[PDB]
């Protein structure tokens, strides 16, 4: 069976499979800093498990067929309409932040779960600790309401506390004049009007709290735009640390068993993201929720438990 | 006056009010261990006492 | 806790309870209660959160106090008769003394203030152990000494427990508090009939037990800790709320939903003993338990409640727990009313 | 469509104590995760 | 926008889709079949053969039997001349009066 | 049950002063028990406030018992029938009215007459017939 | 029943009352706890020796060796409640209001 | 009786095993078939109940009531596929399951030989009715109604429980037969009075009796249409059925310990019918009408008179058929206008010509127009009550006067008058609504020809 | 009650002297009732695990009814035992203490005087 209490009793450990390539290396920074491209190179050369930026459609990406579901069936919030209208009365602003943080948290569990079951380090774009900077900046510009800031906090406090912090964060320090020049190079029809003040408020939010917070919990390795392009230098940089700070170095098989218990169960990881705090942006009434759930249930695969859907061709269902 | 003022207040509302009124007191314990044990001490004392739980 | 450590810990808790039910010597009885307490505390202190530390401290203080208060009652029995067997005690003071000590460990009389709080702080899974398995050993001893019990004291313990059980549960929102107050009310129901018939106490024990795991482990599967958090379960798991509602209806004791079987037989047995005001009062105030039972049933399945946007995420993934013994517990706690003449099996 | 409870209905059932009083007005609902040389 | 709830639904006029709709179901063919089978096992099967069944049930309360024995009693008790109806039913000879 | 035995020993509708005396002792002791519990579960301020709450609860309970004791006995004297449960009923309502005076609310006093009046009739009801609230194990 | 026999009995009653009401300190509460077993150990000892219960002399030592399991677990709980809250003061155990 | 219970139980898989849209058809046709088998029991032998086994028995009292329940079962099914069609397959499947579990308990209740077996199923009808009222009820207050309904009848039923078990240990057996043959005179001791109160109060609450009647205006106003009729058409009669059955051991304590109930009922009918003279809500108007007619049966039963009993059962079933029907009338108009107020929808005879008729002889049957068995029921009670006391007619006669004024009043306000100007969504009435009305009217007037099949055992 | 019956060996589910009773028939209505309970549990089981209620785990459905029907038969024998045991020592006490079981006089209603209460 999967990792259970029986397996640990009969031999299944975690420290035996742990090795040097067991570092959580989160790449973070300003919008349009090439951190995503740099993360691929770091994971490629180090042999680390890369993790692409978990968007609105990451949860459906991880389960089912991985194909994106309809926005009504997943998220009910689009970064496209987000950028188009700042203060939409439908509350696409905060609803996106809560859903995106949920995908970041889900991605974090996949990193730890895969790391503990295989022993290969992980690199992820942004992080569950890299998601508060946006909402804080989103609050300063009035992109959300004040209670959105509060509701995001207990969701973090109830959830983010349980998981372990990373070891060496990767920062691509890119100034405002560069990313204002960089955004127009792509030409997608929702990023061409990103308010410069928004990207301005992203970086100083990183300055004041982001680096200082994890400095006591992990090493911080900053890089400029030039210092990030040469991925050869940073590779040796991250291989010359100690990661003594944070609770990660002190980790016996006792705590490992509990952590693998929670990440292998893909319900408790995201259980508290639905904390019953009724906010207008994120609360869905009974009628709308019921109709969408019927739409979700009638979809293939989700009708029954996985491996129990005759509509896809599951044979031997009478004896499974 | 008769149907949905008095007859709904004689039986239903009076019982509902009494149950709620006695509910707000019996469930509003202060959580302090001192008063809990002191409440036991009365119960232990008086139980072996004036109710004559010996004859 | 390492699973091997935890498994052996549970194992001695069961052994401690088992020793109580199979020991003729009074001293061995106190040993079984001592071992049960000795290993109950670490199970509560598994999550290691301040509420758990609060709950364990309260549980230990009241249980240890009753444990040695129990030991004092045995010595007085030795002081007045020189015996050690559990047949019928020989000193009226010791009768009340141990009845108080035994009862406090069940949390029914004014000696019950720990029960709502101790289950609140500790986790739900360990709560199942506290309100199901830790309630057989003291009941086992009480059945053995039911001959010498003092009816005046014991029935006063029953009335207060049912009255406080219903009244306390009306004002609570934390569903853990709901369960404990319901458990106290059920405890008063079973505890009233020991002077009359021990067999009916046993039947009330199994039915109440199966009902508690049915409710508790369903609550485990839903992963909810408040009424509001339980409300959202309809969106993710509509089925769970469907059986959870029928368990609540049975928990009230509405026929033909089994759970009315103990209340029915308890009323009948006391009625044979010319006690007829007593059955009526407990039966009348049994409706108090139904009110918060319906209230919990109302905002879980009967009426859908405003869910959350992130709840759509939960639909994609599936439960990993194999919910062992959950299905047959629901059926055994909801449909066994026609199979009532199995009372003879207990005798 | 039939009536369905709204957020106001939930808040009526959502307090720490369903029957509030001045003796319980200051009370606060428990944290959701129970965590308080 | 308060809550993300669906707007009030619009009442569906069954005659709008099919003018010959019959209020038993949206789908016409089974809508037609529901009528034929509700009327059949209802207006006809139970309301007619059921009605004559209860109407033609054998003697209820033994009414006819009560009449037939009745005149035999009167014809007997009018022929002899003793009163056709005694005041007391149970024979006082068979009874034991206390004291 | 010596305190209750005082009430039982005095036959109804005779020797009213002692009948009231027994009722006062029953009321005062009952008021003392609840007052002690209230002090315990809800600790008040400095002891003078504690005895002040004790003074209220005992005085209310003693007053309820006293007036109930008088009415239940003097009425049986006037109406020349001691077995009638109505004797306790008026006394039950009479005692219920005092609670409204002590609590300073007509509604609470009206409710007490409605309920305590009925229960007092029921308490006398069992005494006449022979009801056992706490029946010993018989079968 | 001799004068001394109930000199222990009241001592148990005084120890029980001392444990049944807390003044300010959990250690002092614990002190009344094993004080109660001391009288319990004591009271049993007179009974067994007086009655010449030649085989019951087992019971006292195991009464102590098992009351220790309570005590050992007892302070070990307090050390937990006195390192999060810092103080063994028992009025800080009201965090479980709701 | 297993020829009825077994097919009813086997119909439960029948619905759940059915296809997507065939659930309504199969459930309706087989329930109608079950009704036909129920009519096989109308023949009651001379003076003996049709005792089938120790578990189940039937006499002329439950014989009309049983077939009323089975006949009802299609009618809720025929009255439900309007608002239920906009729902998932499971929830519609669940709804049918509940009513069938409802009738199954009702079938078992009326046929039960043992008072305890009577008792268990008698309260058990709460469980399906409660969920039906709460789940699919189309209102907000229904949540309070469910509590009001459940506790009120249970608050009387629980004291009943202690009464039966006391009889079992004292008298011996508790079945309907031995009690009748071994009946003994009940003394006047105050304990016997309380047993009389316990053995009676549970049945009066479900009638209801005036004062203990506030759970009808709550439940009926916002219950679902299907659940509204059964609760109105039989569940009230369920309290009635126990009244004849259990008043076999309460003699002669009935004579003295009935005056408060007779005074509460004989005055309540005037008061409750005076309610009906003015109601803003049509469904509330019908619910209070059921209180008055049921209050007649309480008077009928409590006198304990041969003529009174036959009038009681005749009115009991007759009221149920017409009260259920009038509730269907409310559902139709409420469906078109999406409201319950009287004056909102008016002058509906012009818009809907046939419904003007259906609501018309529905009112006449509610009016006890002779020879409709509503008259043969009410008129019998007057004669029995008048023999009991000559002043009963002053009150009970005045009921028929008050019953007329409000009965036509809803006919005047809704059907007659001028059409409402703004209302324009009233389409032609579907044949389902018209048929359902006929399924009620025709058996009523058809049964007028043979009242002997409704006059009960005392006939 | 039987508690300490003279010869009740402990921890004995179905004592060997209970075999003198007629064993319950395989098609007993009580016995098959909990075969339903096993079946009724079967639908519940896969329902929680989100599986086709009727057609899924036919082996699981077979186990639930078979396990229920097995433990039921032995439980039913125990049920018949004690009730028969309850009746056995019952009658034995009657002819062991005849003084507490007098025979009431069989006097027909011809002499019995039951007062009649008219109802008007
Ligand atoms: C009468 C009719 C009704 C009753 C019928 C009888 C059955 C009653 C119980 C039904 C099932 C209950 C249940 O499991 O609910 C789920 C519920 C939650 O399960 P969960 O979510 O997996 O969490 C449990 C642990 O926290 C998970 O912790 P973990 O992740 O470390 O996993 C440990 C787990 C999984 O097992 C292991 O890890 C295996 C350990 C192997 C190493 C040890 C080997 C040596 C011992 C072998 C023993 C065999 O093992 C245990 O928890 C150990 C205790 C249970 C088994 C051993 C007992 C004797 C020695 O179970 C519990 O909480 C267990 C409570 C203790 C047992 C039940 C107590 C309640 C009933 C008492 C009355 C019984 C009737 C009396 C008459
Ligand atoms: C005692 C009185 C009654 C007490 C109990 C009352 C129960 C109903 C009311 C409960 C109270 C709350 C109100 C209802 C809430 C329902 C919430 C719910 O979960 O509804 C939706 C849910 C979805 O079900 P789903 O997962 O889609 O599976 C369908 C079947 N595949 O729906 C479901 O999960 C329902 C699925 C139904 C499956 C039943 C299967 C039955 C199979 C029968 C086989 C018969 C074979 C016969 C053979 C004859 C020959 C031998
Ligand atoms: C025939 C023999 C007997 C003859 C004498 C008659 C009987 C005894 C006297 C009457 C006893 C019943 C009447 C009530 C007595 C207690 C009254 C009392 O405690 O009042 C204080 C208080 C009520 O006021 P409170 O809610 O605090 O609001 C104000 C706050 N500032 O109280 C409370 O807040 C708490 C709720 C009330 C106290 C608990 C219940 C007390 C009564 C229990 C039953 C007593 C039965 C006595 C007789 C039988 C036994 C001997
Ligand atoms: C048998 C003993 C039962 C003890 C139960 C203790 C908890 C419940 C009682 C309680 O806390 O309050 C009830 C009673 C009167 O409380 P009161 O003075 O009215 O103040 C209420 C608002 N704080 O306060 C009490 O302490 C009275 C409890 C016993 C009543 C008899
Ligand atoms: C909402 C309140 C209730 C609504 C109204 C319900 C009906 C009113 C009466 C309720 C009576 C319930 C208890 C009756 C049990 C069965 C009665 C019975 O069998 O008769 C006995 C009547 O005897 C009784 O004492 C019965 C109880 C009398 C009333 C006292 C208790 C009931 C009222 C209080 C509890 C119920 C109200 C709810 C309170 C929250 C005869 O026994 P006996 O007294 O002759 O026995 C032999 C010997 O004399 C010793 O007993
Ligand atoms: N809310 C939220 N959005 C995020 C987070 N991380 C990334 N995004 C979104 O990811 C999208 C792409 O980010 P960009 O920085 O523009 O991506 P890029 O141009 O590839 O540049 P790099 O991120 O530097 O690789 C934007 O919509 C961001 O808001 C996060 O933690 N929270």
């Amino acid at each position: 069976l999967q990792y259970g209490p029986l397996a640990f009793v009969l031999g299944e450990r975690t420290t035996r499979k742990l090795t040097e390539t067991s570092k959580v290396i989160t790449v973070d920074g300003n919008i349009c800093s090439g951190k995503g491209r740099l993360a691929r190179e770091i994971a490629e050369k180090l042999g680390l498990r890369h993790f692409p930026e978990a968007g609105i459609h990451y949860a459906d990406s991880t389960t089912g067929d991985g194909k994106p579901l309809d926005v009504q069936l997943s998220g009910n919030c689009s970064l496209e309409k987000f950028y188009d209208d700042p203060k939409s009365n439908d509350g696409n602003s905060y609803r996106l932040q809560s859903w995106l943080y949920a995908s970041r948290l889900l991605q974090y569990a996949d990193a730890l779960e895969h790391l503990l079951s295989t022993g290969q380090g992980v690199v992820l774009e942004r992080s569950i600790y890299s998601d508060f900077v946006f909402l804080e900046a989103m609050y300063r510009q009035g992109f959300i309401r004040k209670q959105c800031v509060e509701h995001y906090n207990e969701v973090k406090k109830v959830t983010a506390c349980e998981y372990l912090p990373p070891h060496v964060v990767v920062y691509v320090d890119v100034p405002v004049p560069e990313i204002q020049s960089r955004i127009q190079k792509k030409g997608n029809p929702h990023e061409m009007k990103i308010t410069a003040a928004y990207l301005q408020d992203i970086e100083n939010a990183y300055k004041k709290t982001f680096l200082p917070e994890m400095s006591e919990k992990c090493e911080v390795l900053q890089y400029s735009a030039r210092e990030a392009e040469d991925a050869e230098k940073v590779v040796e940089d991250i291989e010359y640390l100690k990661c003594d700070k944070g609770p990660w170095p002190d980790q016996d098989d006792r705590t490992f068993h509990r952590l693998r218990m929670l990440v292998q169960n893909k319900l408790e990881v995201l259980n508290y993201t639905t904390i019953p705090v009724y906010l207008p942006e994120i609360t869905i009434g009974a009628h709308q929720s019921d109709r969408v759930f019927q739409k979700f249930t009638e979809l293939p695969g989700r009708k029954y438990s996985p491996g129990y859907n005759e509509d896809v061709g599951d044979k031997w269902i009478w004896l499974k | 006056l008769l149907d949905l003022i008095w007859l709904e207040t004689i039986l239903p509302k009076t019982t509902s009010f009494i149950q709620m009124k006695m509910s707000i007191m019996v469930s509003n314990q202060k959580g302090l261990i001192k008063l809990y044990f002191l409440s036991f001490l009365i119960t232990i004392m008086i139980s072996m006492t004036l109710f004559n739980y010996h004859e | 806790m390492n699973p091997i450590i935890y498994t052996t810990l549970i194992m001695t808790v069961m052994s401690g309870t088992m020793l109580v039910m199979i020991s003729s010597h009074w001293l061995l009885i106190w040993i079984g209660f001592e071992m049960n307490l000795l290993a109950m505390i670490p199970v509560l202190m598994k999550n290691f959160n301040p509420r758990a530390t609060e709950a364990a401290t309260k549980y230990f203080l009241t249980q240890a106090t009753a444990s040695m208060m129990l030991m004092m009652a045995i010595i007085i029995n030795l002081l007045y008769s020189g015996q050690w067997t559990i047949t019928k005690m020989f000193n009226p003071v010791a009768m009340t003394m141990m009845t108080m000590a035994l009862a406090m460990k069940l949390g029914l009389s004014p000696f019950h203030f720990w029960v709502p709080e101790v289950t609140q702080g500790i986790s739900l899974q360990a709560g199942l152990l506290l309100l199901t398995w830790q309630k057989l050993a003291p009941l086992s001893v009480l059945c053995q000494i039911s001959q010498s019990i003092n009816p005046n004291l014991m029935l006063t313990m029953a009335m207060l427990s049912i009255l406080i059980g219903g009244w306390g549960g009306l004002n609570q929102t934390q569903l853990r508090k709901i369960m404990a107050y319901s458990s106290i009310a059920h405890m008063g129901w079973m505890t009233a009939v020991l002077p009359y018939n021990t067999t009916m106490t046993i039947l009330n024990l199994l039915i109440y037990i199966t009902m508690t795991l049915a409710m508790f482990m369903l609550l485990i599967h839903s992963s909810a800790t408040t009424t509001l958090s339980l409300s959202h379960t309809w969106n993710k798991m509509p089925v769970i709320t469907s059986l959870m509602m029928v368990t609540l209806l049975s928990m009230g004791g509405l026929p033909p939903l089994s759970g009315f079987m103990p209340k029915w037989m308890i009323i009948q047995e006391m009625t044979k003993n010319e006690s007829i005001i007593m059955p009526t009062l407990m039966a009348m105030t049994a409706l108090l338990n139904l009110y918060f039972y319906m209230r919990l049933a109302y905002s879980s399945s009967l009426t859908m409640f405003p869910s959350t946007n992130n709840m759509k995420m939960k639909w994609q993934f599936e439960h990993t727990k194999q919910m062992k013994l959950l299905p047959t517990m629901i059926v055994l706690s909801t449909l066994v009313l026609p199979m009532t003449p199995a009372l003879s099996s207990l005798n | 469509r039939q009536w369905q409870p709204d957020v106001e209905w939930a808040e009526q059932f959502g307090g720490a104590v369903m029957y509030p009083t001045k003796e319980t007005a200051h009370w606060k609902p428990p944290p959701w995760n129970d965590v308080d040389v | 926008i308060r809550l993300q709830e669906d707007p009030d639904p619009e009442d569906e006029n069954l005659y709008e889709k099919n003018p010959d709709s019959h209020g038993y179901d949206k789908d016409p063919i089974v809508d037609l079949w529901n009528m034929r089978v509700v009327f059949f096992f209802g207006f006809s099967i139970v309301l007619v053969l059921g009605s004559t069944f209860v109407a033609y049930l054998p003697d209820y309360r033994m009414q006819e039997w009560a009449r037939r024995e009745a005149e035999r009693l009167v014809k007997y008790r009018e022929a002899n001349g003793l009163p056709l109806m005694e005041s007391n039913c149970f024979d006082p000879n068979k009874i034991q009066l206390p004291e | 049950k010596t305190l209750l035995h005082k009430y039982s020993d005095i036959p109804e509708g005779t020797e009213c002063h002692r009948k009231a005396y027994a009722s006062t002792s029953i009321g005062g002791a009952t008021g003392l028990i609840v007052s002690a519990y209230s002090i315990a579960l809800k600790p008040p301020a400095s002891f003078l406030e504690g005895v002040a709450r004790t003074g209220r609860y005992t005085f209310t309970s003693a007053a309820i018992g006293a007036i109930f004791g008088l009415t239940s006995c003097i009425s049986a004297q006037v109406r020349e029938k001691p077995d009638d449960p109505l004797n306790y009923f008026i006394g039950g309502c009479a005692g219920g009215l005092t609670l409204g005076a002590r609590t300073r609310s007509y509604g609470i006093g009206a409710a007490a007459c409605a309920y305590m009046g009925l229960t007092a009739a029921l308490v006398k009801m069992g005494q006449l017939e022979g009801w056992q609230v706490f029946a010993e194990p018989k079968v | 029943m001799p004068l001394v026999y109930m000199n222990i009995i009241m001592a148990f009653a005084i120890a029980l009352a001392g444990l049944l009401m807390y003044r300010s300190h959990l250690m002092s509460s614990l002190l009344c706890l094993e004080g109660m077993m001391l009288s319990l150990f004591i009271m049993s000892t007179l009974i067994i020796l007086n009655t010449h219960f030649t085989l019951a002399n087992m019971m006292p030592i195991i009464l102590l060796v098992f009351a220790a399991c309570e005590a050992a677990l007892g302070l070990s709980l307090l050390v937990m409640v006195s390192n999060t809250y810092g103080t063994d003061y028992v009025q800080n155990l009201n965090l479980l209001q709701c | 009786m297993l020829k009825i219970i077994i097919p009813t139980t086997m119909l439960l898989p029948m619905t759940w095993m059915s296809k997507h849209n065939m659930i309504w058809i199969n459930a309706t046709v087989h329930s109608l078939l079950i009704s036909l088998i129920s009519l096989s029991l109308l023949n009651q032998l001379g003076e003996n109940s049709l005792n089938f086994s120790l578990t189940f028995f039937s006499d002329s009292l439950s014989a009309p009531l049983l077939v009323l329940t089975t006949w009802l079962l299609p009618l809720m099914l025929m009255a439900s596929q309007s608002h239920l069609s906009k729902e998932t397959t499971t929830r519609k499947k669940l709804y049918i399951t509940m009513l069938i579990l409802l009738q199954l308990f009702l079938i078992m209740t009326f046929t039960a030989t043992e008072l305890i077996l009577f008792y268990i199923l008698f309260e058990a009808t709460l469980v399906p009715t409660l969920i039906i009222i709460t789940r699919w009820g189309n209102q907000t207050e229904r949540l309070n109604a469910g509590l009001y309904f459940l506790f009120y009848t249970l608050a009387g039923s629980l004291p009943l429980l202690v009464a039966l078990v006391y009889i079992q240990n004292t008298t011996g057996s508790l079945n309907f037969l031995i009690i009748h043959y071994w009946s003994h005179p009940l003394s006047n001791s105050w304990s016997n009075i309380f047993m009389w109160l316990a053995c009676i109060m549970a049945f009066m609450v479900k009638m209801p009796l005036y004062g203990l009647h506030l759970w009808l205006p709550k439940a009926h106003v916002e219950a679902p249409i299907a659940g509204s009729m059964v609760l109105a058409a039989v569940l009230l009669k369920l309290g009635g059925y126990g009244m004849m059955r259990i008043t076999t051991i309460l003699n002669p304590l009935t004579n003295y310990m009935a005056y408060p109930f007779l005074m509460l009922s004989m005055w309540g009918m005037i008061m409750t019918s005076s309610i009906c003279l003015r109601q803003t809500d049509l469904k509330s108007l019908i619910a209070y009408s059921s209180v008055s007619h049921m209050a007649l049966v309480i008077v009928a039963i409590m006198i304990q008179t041969p003529w009174s009993f036959m009038g009681a059962t005749a009115l009991m079933i007759a009221h149920g058929l017409t009260s259920s029907m009038l509730f269907c009338l409310a559902n139709t108009n409420y469906e078109r206008v999406h409201s319950r107020t009287m004056i909102l929808a008016r002058g509906l005879q012009t818009l809907l010509p046939l419904m003007a008729t259906w609501w018309l002889m529905a009112s006449l049957t509610n009016l006890a127009l002779p020879p409709s068995i509503n008259l043969i029921g009410e008129l019998f009670i007057i004669t029995a009550s008048f023999s009991w006391s000559n002043i009963t007619i002053i009150l009970m006669g005045m009921n028929m006067m008050i019953t007329a004024l409000y009965s036509l009043y809803m006919l005047i306000t809704t059907q007659r008058g001028k059409y409402t100007h703004h209302i324009n969504n009233i389409k032609a009435s579907f044949t389902r609504e018209n048929a359902l009305m006929a399924l009620h009217i025709l058996p009523l007037l058809l049964l007028t020809l043979n009242p002997k099949m409704i006059l009960g055992p005392l006939y | 009650m039987m508690s300490g019956r003279p010869g009740r060996v402990p921890l004995q589910f179905l004592p060997n002297e209970a075999r003198s009773l007629p064993p319950p028939k395989l098609t007993d209505p009580r016995l098959v009732y909990m075969g339903f309970l096993g079946y009724c549990s079967g639908l519940i089981d896969n329902a929680i695990r989100r599986r086709p209620v009727v057609s899924a785990g036919l082996h699981r459905q077979l186990l639930y009814v078979t396990s229920f029907v097995f433990f039921g038969y032995y439980l039913l024998k125990r049920q018949d035992y004690m009730y028969a045991l309850r009746d056995h020592d019952m009658f034995a006490y009657v002819k062991s203490h005849p003084e507490d079981f007098p025979e009431k006089d069989k006097k027909t209603y011809g002499e019995i005087l039951e007062e009649f209460h008219p109802v008007r």
